[PDB]
Order: C-alpha cells, then structure tokens, then sequence
C-alpha cells in the first residue's frame, strides 16, 4: 500500500543545517498531506509541521516554526525537512508520516516512516572498533554459549551488527549503545548459540557502520597467552 | 499548551488479562484523541483514533471509549505481542500534544537467569582498556542485580549497565554491565569475579577465573 | 470571501477489475472471490465419519479378502477407494 | 452360499474415488483433490462432491465487487479551490468511511467523514455477502461422474446429464454474479446521489 | 439400482435449477415493480416541478 523510506546523515556538526528526505511508495503524493515528527529516545515526541503534498501550503509547530523548514517534490515523489541552528539536544530519531487532508481533523499519523536516527556530531566522526569476545567455560550455559562482539570507540551512533549476515537470529540480542567514561560510544550484540557447537564453528560478527560504510566480518577465536 | 496526562503511568499483567490505560486532558476535548503502539526500537504504529472508532488492521481486542476528558484504552486480552509504550494524542486543538508513554510489560514467565561473564580478548589487552561485562540471560522481574568483586576490592558501580528490554520470546530482561578499566589499572589485581544478586531468589552465584586462564 | 462546499466519494490507490452487464470491465475499490479453487490436499475428518480402503474396493471389502478385512462390521458416512486397490485373493465378475 | 444376511440401512452414505490421505481438520465438503471450506458459493475443483459442497462450475474466476466505482485521479494538480471534488472525479485518500464531505471555507481547507450513509452502504453490501455466502445445498449420493471403462449407452447419457448441469449452472452463475455487480455499483452511486440530493434539497 | 439412481439425479437436478431460477425471477420482478412505482412517483414529481 503505502511505505516510506527515511534518508539522511545520522550525524551533523553543532549549529548547522539538518537536511533529510523520506520516500513514498504506492499512492499519489499529490493526494495527501505530509508532516514530520521528532522523538529523542525515551522521552515525549512532538509534531513538527505539515505541508500540502498537493499544493505546498504548509504549517509548522510554533516552537520550530522559524527553525524548521519542510519541503516537497511533485517530480521525484519525495519531500524534505531543512532545520537551521540545531541544538545539541535536538539529537533524536525522526519520522515521515501521512496526515489527513483536512487542516483540522482526526486520524493523523495513520502511517509512519521506518525511523532514522539523527545524532548531532558533538565529537569527530570515527570508525567502529570491533572487539570479538571468545566464549569460555564461565560464559556457557548447559544448552547455550555466549559469543560476543563489541563495537567500541565508534562515533557517531548507531552501529548495526549482522550475525552470519543474518543467517542466525535465534537468541541474538543487540545490547543498547553505551556512553563510556571515554566520552566514546560502544555496545555488544550478544549471540546465544548451543553449547554443543563449541570449539567447532568459527562464527562471524558483521559490522554495518552505515555512515562510515564499514563492513567487518571479524571472527571470534580463542587464543592462549 | 494542552497537556496530555496518561494513567496509570506504569502497568503490567499476565497472558489473557484485560488491562486499562486512561488518558486525561487539561481541557475536556470532544472525542478528538488518538492512541499509538510503539514497539521498542521500532517505528511506532497507529492504534486507534476519534474516541476509539474501530479500525481495520487493528484486531478487535484493542478497544477504547471517549467522554470529553475521560479516555481509556483497553487491551482485552494480553498477548506477548502487546508489550509497548502507548500514547494518547489530541488533535482537537493545535498544536498537537501527546501521551506521556506507559511502559507496559507482561507479568509472566519468572525464570532463573543465566550468568555470562565476558573475558578480556587479546585485542582488548592490546587496546589498553579491559571491559569486564556480565550477562544475565532471562529474569522476568529485574530483581536480579549485578556486582563486581576483584580479589583486591569491590569494583561494583564502575560498571556501565546495559539491559535489553522485554523480548518476543519472554517479557524478561537481559543485563550486561560494562566495567571498563585501563590495562594498567586492570593488571594490578589477580582474581576476577562476576557476582549476581537476584532478589527473586536471593542466591548469589560468583563466577571466577584466576590469573593464567586466557 | 465566499465559502464553497464540495461533495465526493473515496477511492483506492489499487483496485481490481470486475465483470458486469453494463461494462465487461470496470475498476472498483475492494474485490473478493466467489470461487474456491484451492484445496488443503487431504480428506479431513471433522465433522463426518471417514473410512479408507487403503487397498480394498468396496465390493472387495463387502466380500471378504483376508488382507484388509478389518472393514468387517464397520460403518461410515463416506467410504473412499484408493486407485491402488485390487482383487488379490479370488477373481470375480 | 451366503453365510448370512447383510443388514441394509438407508442413509447419506456414498462412495468416492481419490488418492488423498486421511487427515485431521474441521471441514464438511470433501473432494478428490481434498477438503475445502464450503464458505463461498462456488468452486471449480471437481464435478464430484460430497456434503454441503458449493455448486461446481467451469469458470476459473468470477470476481464480485464489494465497493463503489474506483476513479483513480492521478493528474497534475491544478491548485483548484478545495479539491474540485466530483461524483465523476475520484477522491484518493479517505480511509474513514466510503463517503466524505470536503469543504473550502475562510478558515482553511478540511474534510469530514459521514457515518450515517456509509453505514447503510456497507450494511446493504454485507447482506449481499451473506445471501451469497455460507448458503449451500447438501448432496449425499450422486451418480458416478468419471468413467474408467465405456460400457456404452447408459454411460453416454449421464455424461450428457453432467455436462447439461455444469453448462446450465455455469451460465446461471455467470449471470447471477454480473447482475449483483451492477446492482451494487447502482446502489453505491445511487446513495451518493441520495446524499447529494439531501444536501441540495 | 443404477438406472433409478440416475433419474433421482435428473429429478433433483431439475427441481434445484428451477427452484433457484424461480427464486431469481421473483426477486428481479419485485425490484422492478418497486422501481417502477417510485419512478412513476418521481415522474409525476418531475412533471409538477417542470
Ligand atoms: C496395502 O497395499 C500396498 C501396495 O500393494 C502394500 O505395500 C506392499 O506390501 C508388501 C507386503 O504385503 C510389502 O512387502 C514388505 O516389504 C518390505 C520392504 O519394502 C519388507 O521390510 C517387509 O518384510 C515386507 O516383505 C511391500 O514392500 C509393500 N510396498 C511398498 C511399501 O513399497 C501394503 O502392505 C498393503 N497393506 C496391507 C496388506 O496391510
Ligand atoms: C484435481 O485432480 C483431478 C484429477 O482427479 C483433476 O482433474 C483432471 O483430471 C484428469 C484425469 O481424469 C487429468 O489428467 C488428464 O487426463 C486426460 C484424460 O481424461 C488426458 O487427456 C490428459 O492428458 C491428462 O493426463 C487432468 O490433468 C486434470 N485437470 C484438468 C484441469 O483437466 C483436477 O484438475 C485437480 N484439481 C485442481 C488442480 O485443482
Ligand atoms: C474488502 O472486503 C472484504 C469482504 O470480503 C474484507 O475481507 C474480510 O476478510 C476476509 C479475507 O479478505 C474475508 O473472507 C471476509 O469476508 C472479510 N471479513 C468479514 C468477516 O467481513 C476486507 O476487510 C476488505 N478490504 C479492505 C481493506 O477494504
Ligand atoms: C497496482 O498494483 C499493480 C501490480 O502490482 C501495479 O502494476 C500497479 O502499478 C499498481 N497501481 C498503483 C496505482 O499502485
């Protein structure tokens, strides 16, 4: 029916312009209105503003009315948001949403965008540091073993890890990102694999640091001191 | 402008249970409210609208009622597919305003947690920083707590805790608490241990490897 | 200025063709099916009583072939025959 | 010598020739290709049927309309006042209901759905479903409908009888379908006209 | 036996076909009459207004 693809740089220098685009698939862009919506993680979310997806007549939330500038294109089936003089706090996840044609009506945000993270680049952008973690005797359950893969020293967020390029999914838990005392971000995506497969297969954790365009199919192997 | 109040601010119950989440308003708005389902780490989906008129794509079990200021969502039967942060949104007045968001979980499947300490890899020893983390695979109530006692001292509180939310498998947690040191500071001591205090059982199991184990 | 009210009806981005008497082809919002063309692919019990020869024709079962004779004093709603069944004790016409 | 007497009863019992295994499910109608729901009014799986099996036809697909006439209006926007809404020109983007009101006032441009007329719309459609859905005839003992050998004259006539029935039903169903499709399309736009008149009147 | 079985088929065939056939005939005319009546109401209505 209607699907959206959110696009843009998940990093941006402080006090700079934010440029985002979201895609449409199915329906006709001319026949609806579209808005954007902001959510920092684990707090309240907020409506940004909407535009005439048909004509271009617009509105914005009063708070972001001067700061936020939303746009459209009839040509490419797309639409943009341009935000100036960003804050360090403005770091959030964004969305593209389908709104009702009526200026005042119900059933708003009927469909939502996939969600793209937007982190202000407080520190210099850098590559992920992929830290394998060998299963031991003290990290193996009777029925399972704890293979680990830490992405440390990575800036900015996020980093999405594939396991065997997503061949195994059972008991794969991506632990949330961590602010260390280093001022640097890190996390592991732990995989639970049966204890029977220990010392047999050399598994791979695959790093997808999308803005850095990094792929690290780094293995985890036991070594002796 | 017009604050949206959400009640109860937190809730839980078991499989096949009916729960009610109530929304309040600063000014009574005539049946102009929306409810939303937000899978954690996923794109929030629309649940209901216009004082809960029935909507296609949302199975019948989700229902509500609207009466000016008195707005309630009801989960008729609690499935595991129903853990999320539910939001009541007002479109009666502009600008739009949102529900606070209630972390709802399932009170079910209390389980014994599986303890998983993580070794310093060789890249880690070469990195100059040693992170000693410990994973508890499956505990329903979060009663389980983490501590670190090296042979010398107590290194608890120097750990950066990361707990996974409730899963599709189980409305349980998985916590890995990252105690990162420098190589200089980590090397000084000898015997390393992960200790686990689960208030659900009150039985601490200490997991140790001595110097030499690699 | 001057207000304008303007009426109309809903449509769907994606519709389906339907055969009528007015026009052999037309596009409407939501279609359905009137012909079930698909099977599960097995004779399923509830709610009727079934009985499978599994090697015996009903005549063969009514007469007595020692192999597959269990059908003696057995009742049914619908008896089924397998195309792999045959007389294998004594011929008859 | 008969070693006794076989007790004869009279019942819905019959025979059927197939090579599909016995399984565990809840469904009445049972065919050589297997158990199907008896829910919709027609099927094209097999002539041979048993129980509350929907009537066999020759057609592949006979689609039935359940909504009003779709007018996709994918044209370059003319920036017209409101949306220039018409009974002819379509209105993409109105999930709530089947009929709605679009207004262009001083305050801005807006839409509101009706419930009254659209409820009566869907209601009449839902009946039309039920009058054609779930309704069935039960047939308990047919004559054989496949012939491994050609005995001759008798066999020839029931092949005739079979083809007679299927042909008649096929055409009969074909008309039924088409007549209702028209009826629905009529009823939908007539209710559009009725709402149209209500406003103007 | 077999012969009788087929006439029973022939019989049920006819009755079923006719039954449905009649059912439609009836319903189609009912609609037609109701249409024609109120249409003539509409026609008289128009005559006045015109
Ligand atoms: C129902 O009909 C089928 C087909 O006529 C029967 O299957 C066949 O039956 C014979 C025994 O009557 C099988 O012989 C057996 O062979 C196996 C090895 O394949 C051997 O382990 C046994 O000791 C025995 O000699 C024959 O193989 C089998 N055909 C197959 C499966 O390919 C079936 O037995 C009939 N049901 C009855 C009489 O219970
Ligand atoms: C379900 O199974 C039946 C078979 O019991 C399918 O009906 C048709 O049956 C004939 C056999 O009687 C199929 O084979 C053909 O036989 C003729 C001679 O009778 C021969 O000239 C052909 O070369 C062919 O081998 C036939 O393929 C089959 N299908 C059709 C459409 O005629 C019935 O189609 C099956 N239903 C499904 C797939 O839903
Ligand atoms: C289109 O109308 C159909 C009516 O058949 C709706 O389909 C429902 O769901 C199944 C599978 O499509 C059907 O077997 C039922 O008959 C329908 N439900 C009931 C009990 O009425 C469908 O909801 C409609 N589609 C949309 C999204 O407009
Ligand atoms: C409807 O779906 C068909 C088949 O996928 C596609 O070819 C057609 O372009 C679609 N139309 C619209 C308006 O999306």
């Amino acid at each position: 029916q209607v699907q959206l693809q959110e696009s843009g740089p998940g990093l941006v220098k402080p006090s700079e312009t934010l440029s985002l685009t979201c895609a449409v698939s199915g329906g006709t862009f001319s026949a609806y209105y579209w808005g954007w919506i902001r959510q920092p993680p684990g707090k309240g979310l907020e409506w940004i503003g909407s535009i005439s997806g048909g004509s271009g007549s617009t509105d914005y939330s009063p708070s972001l009315k001067s700061r936020a500038t939303i746009s459209r294109d009839t040509s490419k089936n797309q639409f943009s948001l341009k935000l100036t003089s960003v804050t360090a706090a403005d770091t959030a996840v964004y969305y593209c949403v389908r709104k009702y044609w009526g200026d005042y009506y119900a059933n708003w945000f009927d469909v939502w965008g996939p969600g793209v993270l937007v982190t202000v680049s407080s520190a210099s952008t850098k590559g992920p540091s992929v830290f394998p973690l060998a299963p031991c005797s003290r990290s193996t359950s009777e029925s399972t073993a704890a293979l680990g893969c830490l992405v440390k020293d990575y800036f900015p967020e996020p980093v999405t890890v594939s396991w065997n390029s997503g061949s195994l999914t059972s008991g794969v838990h991506t632990f949330p990102a961590v602010l260390q005392s280093s001022g640097l971000y890190s996390l592991s995506s732990v995989v639970t694999v049966p204890s029977s497969s220990l010392g047999t297969q050399t598994y791979v954790c695959n790093v997808n640091h999308k803005p850095s365009n990094t792929k690290v199919d780094k293995r985890v192997e036991i070594k002796t001191c | 402008d017009i604050q949206m109040t959400q009640s109860p601010s937190s809730l839980s119950a078991s499989v096949g249970d009916t729960v009610t989440i109530t929304c309040r308003a600063s000014q009574s708005i005539s049946s102009w409210l929306a409810w939303y389902q937000q899978k954690p780490g996923k794109a929030p989906k629309l649940l209901i609208y216009k004082a809960s008129s029935l909507q296609g794509g949302v199975p019948s079990r989700f229902s509500g009622s609207g009466s000016g200021s008195d707005f309630t969502l009801t989960i008729s039967s609690l499935q595991s597919e129903d853990f999320a942060t539910y939001y009541c949104q007002q479109y009666s007045g502009r600008p739009p305003t949102f529900g606070q968001g209630t972390k709802v979980e399932i009170k079910r499947a209390v389980a014994a947690p599986s303890v998983f300490i993580f070794p310093p890899s060789e890249d880690q020893v070469k990195s100059g920083t040693v992170s000693v983390v410990c994973l508890l695979n499956n505990f329903y109530p979060r009663e389980a707590s983490v501590k670190w006692k090296v042979d010398g001292a107590l290194k608890t509180g120097n750990s950066q805790e990361s707990v996974t939310e409730q899963d599709s498998k189980d409305n349980t947690y998985s916590l890995s608490s990252t105690l990162t040191l420098s190589s200089t500071d980590y090397q000084s001591h000898n015997v390393y241990a992960c200790e686990v205090t689960h208030q659900g059982l009150s039985s601490p199991v200490t997991k140790s490897f001595n110097r030499g184990e690699c | 200025s001057t207000a304008t009210l303007c009426l109309g009806h809903h449509a769907v981005p994606n519709g389906t063709i339907v055969k009528t008497i007015t026009n052999d082809q037309i596009e409407v919002t939501n279609a359905t099916e009137l012909v079930q063309n698909s099977s599960i692919g097995e004779i399923c019990d509830s709610p009727h009583q079934i009985l499978d020869g599994e090697n015996c024709t009903l005549i063969d079962a009514l007469l007595g072939d020692p192999q597959c004779d269990g059908f003696q004093n057995k009742k049914w709603d619908l008896f089924v025959e397998r195309s792999k069944a045959y007389s294998n004790c004594f011929p008859y016409d | 010598a008969p070693r006794g007497y076989f007790k004869i009863r009279s019942g819905k019992s019959s025979i059927m020739r197939s090579d599909a295994p016995i399984g565990k499910c809840n469904s009445e109608c049972i065919t050589p290709n297997g158990s199907i729901p008896n829910d919709k009014p027609f099927q094209n799986v097999n002539r041979i049927t048993y129980g509350a099996c929907p009537r066999y036809v020759k057609q592949s697909t006979l689609k039935l309309a359940t909504g009003m006439r779709n007018v996709p209006e994918k044209q370059t926007r003319g920036i017209f006042g409101a949306i220039a809404g018409f009974i002819e020109n379509g209105w993409e983007g109105m999930v709530d209901g089947w009929y709605g009101f679009r207004h262009q006032n001083s305050e801005g441009r807006g839409q509101a759905a009706d419930l009254k007329s659209t409820q009566a719309a869907i209601d009449q459609i839902n009946g039309k479903l039920n009058r054609l859905i779930g309704k069935t005839n039960e047939k308990f003992h047919q004559i054989e409908k496949e012939f491994s050998e050609v005995e001759g004259r008798i066999q020839d006539l029931e092949k005739y009888v079979e083809d007679t029935k299927i042909d008649l039903w096929s055409y009969n169903a074909e008309l039924l379908v088409a007549l209702e499709n028209q009826h629905t399309i009529d009823l939908t736009d007539s209710e559009m006209n009725k709402l149209f008149e209500k406003t103007k009147k």
